[PDB]
């Protein structure tokens, strides 16, 4: 319970809802928003002219 | 004491399994019942040779929902054919939940226990069954004396002493409360094995028929073309391979569901079919004329 | 009655029940357990769902003597309507081992109880044929081939056997063999080609023999057999035709592709070799490094 | 039979998070030799 903290997602098992594993992944539309847009491959050199 | 309070390992035939299952599933959702006819010997063996179903009820299985006039009528037939055997327990299907027992079914259980000292209850849940064997267990009453004076686990001794769970959650709950479960076994004589299996008359026709050739030009054409797309990616995987970690190899060049494993698999499986096809074709032409 | 009946599928519950009944009435030595067959009919596919024994005797001295219980059928039909709604009398089984001409006479009486034409379903209790033991028949009437005598005789209906998905799971896993109803790898498919050809060989022999015994013994002529077997000769392939030449172009195409598939698998196993050859150099260096590194450790202990 | 969900996000790469039309939300195990590259975009999925 020390390896747990309040407002930490946690996975459960069967219909007992016994704790299984800890979820350190948190699925949100905030995230999907960034996921379409990816990490961009515009570089500084292309904006070269003004440094 | 006067007893050994031990549960049998239950031998269910070929003849009984299919009857139990067919009636449970056609009849589900709706709890249904019927008796089990068998032979008792030893104290560790109980045979479920045959079974017969007893009519539907929507009030579930009760002692006040069974048809005894029907049971009597069947036993009258059973005597005229000369197949009479003693009742060895009873079977029922729950309609949608795992093997466990409700209170109402303990009341039904209790009176078979009185009639025949040792008797079993085989419970078939045919819609959590998918191997014809899973979510089917036998159960048997535990006495109230057995819990308080520790004469419950005399059935863990003088048997295999193993219990194989199909539902971990469901069995364990009634394992102390109101039943002890012991594992189920299957049997047949060799006459039965051969019958159950069958030998097909179309097994010999499909051997000696070479399929249409339109579907074969397509087969070779499609397969050889598809292996070009993944042949190329097999090079890119192994550009480096001297890098550590197996997951790592698959993350750099996108070797997820590996192109080595897939491409090989495709090579073995079209190869198996083409050898068999040239075999069948050459057999038919040389054989027939 | 019924004019829809092409095939009878049989579940393996029915085949086993009949088998049990023979051995639980104590009727053996070519005596007869006869029972009623239960399930849906009045369909192209007849499906037999269940079966139960009927009281039955026979005396092989005179086969115009047998015992069939008239009380028992009614009582069983009433009970059987309750368990499933599928179940109604759609014939009677015979326990074989052959089709006796004594089986017509029984079938004649049996028509009255039934709501269709009764079926004569032979289930053999000792296993036979490269094909199934189980062969189905329906009573029909027709003119002979001598153009004289309209005789009620028995029309073979072919069989393949089927079971619902309810029953089938329990069949597949109870079985603890290779199975002739499923198959594994290439190795099992070589087996299948030998077995399938062996069935042809045996079956051809029966046809020749039948032709012999017609012209020797002088059993009566059948234009049903002789007529069907007339077709076989025109269907027959021959050699030296343009058609066989088209087979050979296809045989080159299929073996060539099997050559390229084989070459591919040479590069695959040539890969595994490499991985091991890399694995061998890394393992041999680190294995030895450890020993050297341990000598120094031991050396600290010795010194003081 | 299958029952149709909508695939949300991978939480691992062998275990995922889905939603159903059943009215619930689950954690499910992803079976092997199937594409893990087409679970990145949220798309309809089928659960047993």
């Amino acid at each position: 319970v020390k390896d747990l903290k309040a407002s930490q997602r946690v996975c459960l098992r069967s219909d007992s809802y016994m704790l299984h594993k800890v979820l350190e992944n948190k699925a949100d539309p905030l995230v999907s928003l960034m996921m379409v847009e990816k990490v961009p491959d515009s570089t500084y050199d292309m904006v070269g002219g003004l440094t | 004491t006067g007893r050994d309070d031990t549960k049998e390992t239950v031998y269910i035939s070929s003849i009984a399994l299919l009857k139990m299952l067919k009636h449970g599933r056609a009849g589900v959702p709706m709890e249904v019942m019927g008796l089990m006819l068998g032979e008792f010997v030893d104290d560790y063996t109980v045979n479920v040779v045959d079974v017969f179903a007893m009519p539907q009820s929507g009030t579930g299985v009760s002692v006040e929902a069974v048809d005894d006039v029907f049971q009597a009528k069947m036993m009258d037939m059973l005597k005229q054919t000369g197949r009479d055997q003693m009742v060895v327990g009873w079977y029922h299907s729950h309609p949608g939940f795992g093997c466990w027992l409700s209170s109402v079914d303990v009341n039904t259980q209790k009176s078979f226990e009185q009639l025949n000292s040792r008797a079993v209850a085989v419970v078939v849940d045919p819609i959590q069954s998918v191997k014809g064997k899973v979510v089917i267990d036998a159960f048997r009453l535990i006495d109230t004396g057995a819990l308080i004076n520790n004469l419950e686990p005399r059935q863990t001794t003088s048997n295999t002493g193993l219990l194989n769970k199909a539902n971990i959650q469901a069995l364990i709950h009634g394992l102390n409360r109101h039943y002890y479960s012991l594992n189920i076994d299957y049997h047949k004589t060799a006459k039965e094995t051969k019958m159950l299996m069958n030998l097909h008359k179309e097994q010999w026709q499909s051997g000696l028929k070479m399929y249409d050739y339109e579907e074969k030009e397509e087969s070779n054409l499609a397969a050889t073309k598809s292996m070009v797309k993944i042949a190329e990616q097999y090079s890119k995987r192994i550009e480096e391979e001297k890098e550590l970690t197996e997951e790592e190899l698959k993350t750099r060049y996108v070797g997820r569901q590996d192109p080595k494993k897939h491409l090989s698999e495709t090579a073995d499986e079209t190869l198996e079919n083409n050898i068999v096809s040239v075999l069948t074709a050459g057999v038919n032409s040389v054989a027939i004329k | 009655m019924s004019l829809q009946h092409e095939k009878v599928t049989i579940a393996p519950l029915v085949l086993l029940s009949a088998l049990d009944h023979y051995e639980r009435t104590q009727t053996k030595e070519n005596k007869r357990c006869v029972g009623v067959i239960l399930g849906d009919a009045n369909s192209s596919t007849i499906r037999v769902t269940n079966s139960f024994a009927l009281p039955f005797e026979e005396d092989e001295k005179n086969s115009d003597v047998w015992f069939l219980d008239h009380n028992y059928i009614e009582n069983m039909n009433e009970m059987c309507k309750k368990i499933n709604a599928k179940e109604k009398l759609i014939g009677w089984y015979h326990s074989g081992p052959k089709l006796r001409a004594s089986d017509l006479k029984i079938n004649e009486l049996f028509k009255k109880y039934t709501q269709n034409n009764p079926l004569l379903l032979i289930v053999d209790v000792k296993q036979q044929g490269v094909g199934l033991p189980t062969d189905a028949y329906v009573a029909i009437e027709q003119v002979k081939d001598d153009g004289t005598s309209t005789e009620k005789t028995f029309l073979h209906l072919p069989c393949t056997i089927e079971a619902e998905e309810a029953e089938e799971i329990g069949v597949e896993h109870l079985l603890r063999d290779v199975r002739d109803q499923a198959a594994g790898g290439l190795s099992i498919r070589l087996t299948n080609q030998l077995k399938s050809l062996k069935g042809l060989q045996s079956k051809l022999k029966d046809v020749v023999e039948y032709l012999d015994k017609v012209i020797n013994k002088e059993l009566p002529i059948n234009h049903t057999i002789l007529g069907k077997l007339q077709d076989v000769f025109n269907l027959l392939p021959n050699l030296g035709t343009p058609d066989d030449d088209e087979i050979d172009v296809e045989n080159h195409d299929r073996i060539n592709i099997s050559n390229n598939l084989q070459k591919a698998l040479t590069v695959k196993t040539n890969d595994e070799l490499m991985v091991i050859y890399i694995s061998n150099l890394v393992r041999s260096i680190i294995a030895f490094d450890d020993l050297i590194e341990n000598k120094i450790q031991n050396k600290k202990i010795q010194e003081q | 039979p299958l029952v149709i969900g909508q695939f949300l996000e991978p939480i691992d790469q062998n275990t995922g998070i889905v939603s159903s039309t059943t009215g619930m939300s689950y954690v499910v195990r992803i079976l092997s030799t199937l594409d893990r590259e087409l679970l990145k975009p949220s798309m309809s999925v089928a659960l047993h």
